[PDB]
């Protein structure tokens, strides 16, 4: 289901941006063929396809636009199995490498460091992530975008009172409909915090659009 | 090109005096506005040279640029700025086009005796007074050239051999074929890049054999360039 | 002798930002799909947008005063090119 | 594009290039200027593993942006902020190189005052025959006469 | 024709906002910059002066 | 530091365009032939995040610039000045000397650099000749070999 | 050479306007200021005067698009629990007590 | 910004009218260039241009379309520097010439009566000293233009009070507005002077088009 939510809604870079680079691959340690190697230590017939689809179901759920091209074996790992995994995205004409973990029903494991790139929020977290940076943006801090934000350091400084908060509410009201789209807001709450007088809460409940 | 003959034939105004108008020939002194390309090139030229004669370049540059007649001009080699006894007379050679000359051989153009003459004069309005000028006709020498050939398999032997005479014609006597292309003004004639030429014909297989011979010197050997006097034009005769 | 008021059109701007967008698309459209003003990556490449747009209007000045050096070095009796390299010196010997 | 049919209609373009620098030589020099960033001290990782994943080479990427076709929108987004970038910079580069043709066209023509020559007119020669009811027929200077 | 004053933390967007509220058609950062012959989008410093025209 | 290799680039665009006086100047030429410079100043937020680093970073913005630097010869950026001098001296219908093969290299550079500057004074004493003063005839013998 | 000035001279201009069309219970702060071209120091040299539990500063900022403004509200009152921990309350009850 | 405001405002003849005449240039004296000068003298050759720079900033001042050709130095101070200018305004074909000091960083001052010719106003007081000369004509006065004018003539020997007050301020108001589009009137503050009470004492305060 969170395929179903990441297309609808889109998927983008995370915020705050973050970066990540993967391991090192030994490639002087792959150099056998894992069919030939299981055939060879006279494995069962049937484990070969069990094996298989346990490795081509472990990596579609690391990233379901993979297609398995080739597969080896680690020599320092003669019966726990290190395998490098050779894959293509989709009909394109790129390939990437992936470690992994195989135990012998077959379980296969992914080395936890091997993506490097940026982090990306899909579906749900997309567009709460949107509203969030909304918040945090005040008008004319954008360049070439000085409408853009939400504005509420106007605020502040001000009397608490039920002008100031029916005022924090209502401009929060206009200010998501505008700059986002996907986000239906259901209901806004202000209140003085106790312990602290001088600073207010909000909270903010949002609904997304047709998910009914 | 020109206006072509027979092209005027009435007037723009109606006049009922005038019977039909004859023109038995084409314009002339015509000229199309510069380009951009030839503007730069006559600029460069110009800021070279500043319109005066110092030079064998700035000889052969100013005379084609005056002269429509030049296909080339040539000046004496390099082992004659060596000799101690100084030179009189700066001696060129002009090749004319063969639409402008003055006799009936394509090949061997000569001009008229009175158009040197008026070359001679002025360029010699643009040189130092202690400088003479003179400028002839050149002296064509034959270069026989026989070759041993084996012929794309259906094509008869006669027929090939006559349509690689035209192509080297041209290759190597370009004054003659209306002055299209730049070739090299009849200095030497190299016996493998001539080799390569002849294998490029789409009628011809391999060479064989190739050889060289002037017109009073003995036949050369494999490999065996020909060179020319200063004074000298080759030419390839079968 | 500028380019401004010729290319004024090609140096906005929203003209680049669109040339950008067309090639994310192109290149990696099925895994960047949120390309609106909220998305992180957006604002990097929308500043680096607005720094080229910068550099494309610095080219686009007067061509005498982009051969015109600081003042501390513009040499005495010469202009954009030298004094000898006039008229007066290259056309005449 | 738009921007080169606008400036080869007012700049003669030529064979010299101010920056002839290709895609390919600045991603050469991206992976040498990323070498020496430092993603931490702890590993040995630097931000030129970042921007070229793995078994990575400049001529690689090259091809592929190129051709976007061959990526079939399966790039990652940090290379296609890369290629986007690049792709910006291709207006600054186009315009810089028409300087060497303004350059050398400032020279001659307002510096040195030259101007390309003008066509020149040809000179023709007619024979008029007149119709058998006239004896004498005076065609005076500036007569026109029409050649299609 | 319209005159503002350039205070701390501007940008030419932003000045071009305010710059081109009064006139009838507005300004674009582009054509403020060309007016006021700016060697850069930034080639500004707090207390100056620039203009637009219409 | 990912966006300082942007920075970076769009630095040394602005750098580029500011040496546009020196790169196509007919006389005084400079060592460098692609223009290149620091992104950031100093007390700054980005001058302190990038304090460590700069050194080498600058090092080799000035060895991707400089025609001749402290390893030597730079060989591109020989090729490239080459190419700008054949360019400048195709303006006065000239042409550059053939590379050298068994002479210098920084001597070479010198006598193209000079016969590019000295070309009003060559051609128009192109045959002039005075005591205790090298003939125009002997410089362009020297700038064509 | 601009000449530099103290910002008092110009909140008190802003807190007797303040009083007029406010009110004196209103606070000061987030207030653009006027004749003032940029402030000596940046608000990123600012982050140690500030103690929700201690003595504290006024901060005079600038913004993109906002102008250079007051920043705070706090009298020189340290105390957790003290009442007149904020300029407006101050003035209000000396207001009230006048 | 004087430049600016000049452009935008425009400029003209300053009122009322005065009239100036420069000083006779000795040019007898000035018969030695002064680049020749101060090579002659063994000064640093940076020093000269540093000489040039100095002479073009002033002059820039004195007349911002000046193009200086020639410069020369008098006889009779030989090492305090007395210096003929020459200069072009513009693309013109016009020559003027004027005295100057040189001091040897090095300054440059201009001689105090040297401009001949009458006095202009430029920008701001452009427009404040066209509306001094409206209130200063009366209707009728001009030759042509009959309506031009403010007309205060008409409020004296009027009994001072609240009336005459009001009268007073909305006459200048409508004046102003039609004789004077560039500027806009602010405030009019209509008192009687305490020690002559049978004068009025009216304060008008105006701001330029477009200023804010």
């Amino acid at each position: 289901t969170n395929k179903i939510l990441a297309d609808i809604y889109g998927r983008g870079w995370a915020f705050p941006p973050q970066f990540f680079i993967g391991e090192r691959i030994p490639y002087e340690d792959y150099s056998s063929d894992l069919n030939k190697y299981l055939s060879e230590k006279k494995i069962e017939a049937e484990q070969i396809v069990k094996i298989q689809a346990c490795i081509k179901e472990s990596v579609m759920c690391y990233d379901f636009h993979a297609k398995i091209t080739s597969t080896q074996v680690s020599k320092q790992t003669n019966l726990p199995l290190n395998i490098l995994v050779t894959y293509t995205l989709g009909d394109s004409e790129i390939s990437q490498k992936i470690q992994g973990v195989l135990r012998v029903p077959p379980q296969f494991s992914i080395k936890d460091n091997s993506r490097t790139g940026i982090a990306i929020a899909e579906g749900t977290q997309n567009v709460l992530q949107s509203i969030n940076i909304l918040f945090l943006t005040e008008p004319g801090e954008r360049i070439m975008r000085e409408d853009y934000g939400c504005g509420l350091n106007d605020y502040l400084f001000a009397n608490i009172s039920d002008e100031l908060m029916t005022d924090i509410q209502t401009h929060i009201e206009e200010r998501v409909l505008r700059y986002e789209p996907r986000a239906e807001i259901t209901s806004i709450q202000v209140n003085q915090r106790t312990n602290l007088p001088s600073t207010l809460h909000v909270q903010v409940t949002y609904a997304l659009r047709g998910s009914d | 090109n020109g206006l072509p003959a027979d092209s005027i034939t009435q007037p723009v105004n109606a006049l009922v005096a005038i019977d039909s108008i004859n023109q038995p020939w084409v314009s002339w002194n015509g000229r199309p506005e510069e380009t951009e390309q030839a503007f730069l090139t006559r600029v460069s030229a110009r800021l070279s040279h500043r319109n005066r004669v110092l030079s064998w370049d700035n000889i052969v540059t100013l005379l084609k640029e005056q002269f429509v007649s030049l296909f080339d001009v040539k000046y004496p080699s390099a082992s004659e700025l060596t000799k101690i006894p100084a030179q009189k007379e700066q001696q060129l050679i002009a090749i004319p086009d063969s639409r402008y000359k003055d006799n009936d051989d394509a090949l061997r153009p000569i001009l008229n005796p009175a158009r040197l003459a008026e070359m001679v004069d002025w360029i010699s309005q643009l040189s130092s007074p202690w400088t003479t000028l003179k400028i002839n006709n050149p002296t064509y020498v034959d270069v026989l050239i026989s070759y041993q050939l084996v012929f794309v398999t259906g094509i008869n032997p006669d027929y090939g051999r006559h349509q690689l005479q035209q192509e080297l014609s041209r290759k190597y006597m370009p004054w003659a074929e209306d002055s299209a292309i730049g070739v090299t003004t009849g200095n030497r004639i190299d016996y493998y890049p001539l080799l390569a030429t002849i294998q490029q014909s789409p009628l011809v297989e391999r060479v064989t054999n190739l050889t060289l011979k002037k017109s009073s010197q003995t036949a050369g050997a494999v490999g065996d360039s020909v060179e020319a006097a200063d004074n000298e034009v080759l030419i390839l005769v079968w | 002798d500028a380019l401004f008021p010729i290319v004024k059109d090609d140096i906005a701007f929203e003209t680049l930002l669109t040339q950008a967008k067309t090639v994310i698309e192109q290149q990696s459209g099925q895994l960047w799909s949120n390309t609106e003003e909220n998305d992180p990556g957006i604002t990097l490449l929308e500043a680096c947008c607005y720094g080229a747009s910068d550099l494309a209007y610095r080219h686009s000045l007067p061509l005498r005063d982009l051969l015109t050096p600081e003042k501390q070095e513009q040499t005495l009796g010469d202009g954009i090119f030298p004094q000898e390299f006039g008229p007066q010196q290259m056309l005449t010997c | 594009a738009e921007l080169d049919n606008k400036l080869s209609a007012i700049v003669p373009d030529t064979v010299f290039k101010l920056d002839e620098r290709s895609t390919l030589d600045i991603l050469n020099w991206l992976k040498a200027y990323a070498e020496k960033i430092p993603f931490d001290q702890d590993k040995n990782q630097f931000w030129d593993s970042f921007y070229f994943i793995q078994e990575n080479t400049p001529e690689e990427l090259e091809d592929i942006y190129q051709h976007a076709n061959k990526a079939d929108g399966l790039l990652p987004p940090h290379q296609a902020f890369v290629f986007a970038f690049l792709k910006l910079l291709e207006t600054s580069n186009r315009l810089l190189n028409t300087f060497p043709a303004r350059h050398r066209d400032l020279y001659y023509r307002e510096l040195l005052g030259l101007s390309p020559r003008k066509a020149q007119a040809d000179s023709v020669a007619l024979g008029i025959t007149l119709n058998t009811d006239n004896a004498e027929y005076l065609i005076p200077k500036g007569t026109l006469f029409d050649a299609g | 024709v319209t005159t503002v004053s350039v205070t701390d933390m501007l940008t030419l967007p932003l000045i071009a906002l305010g710059a081109g509220a009064s006139l009838a058609s507005g300004i674009d950062y582009l054509s403020l910059a060309w007016q006021n012959d700016l060697d850069n989008l930034d080639d500004f410093t707090p207390g100056q002066t620039l203009q637009a025209q219409e | 530091q990912f966006m300082l290799p942007f920075e970076q680039m769009l630095a040394n665009g602005c750098a580029e365009l500011a040496l546009l006086p020196k790169l196509l100047a007919f006389k005084q030429r400079g060592n460098t032939v692609y223009g290149t410079q620091w992104p950031f100043k100093a007390n700054t937020v980005g001058q302190q995040v990038h304090q460590e680093i700069m050194p080498d970073l600058i090092k080799q913005l000035n060895n991707d610039s400089q025609i001749n630097s402290d390893d030597g010869i730079h060989s591109q950026n020989y090729t490239k000045e080459l190419s700008i001098l054949n360019y400048l001296l195709e303006y006065f219908g000239t042409h550059r000397a053939a590379r050298p093969l068994t002479l210098d290299s920084l001597d070479f550079l010198s006598t193209q650099r000079g016969y590019l500057a000295q070309q009003p004074e060559l051609t128009y004493q192109r045959n002039n000749i005075r005591i205790d003063k090298v003939s125009a005839l002997q410089k362009r013998i020297a700038a064509r070999l | 050479n601009p000449i530099v000035l103290s910002p008092t001279a110009a909140v008190a201009a802003v807190i007797q306007r303040n009083d007029n069309q406010q009110g004196v219970w209103t606070a000061p702060a987030n207030i653009a200021l006027s004749k003032v071209i940029s402030p000596v120091r940046a608000y990123i040299e600012a982050n140690a005067l500030f103690n929700p539990d201690g003595t504290s500063l006024n901060l005079v900022r600038s913004f993109p698009g906002k102008g250079i403004r007051i920043w705070g509200c706090r009298t020189l009152e340290n105390t957790h629990d003290s009442p007149w921990s904020y300029i407006q309350t101050r003035r209000l009850v000396s207001y009230i007590e006048a």
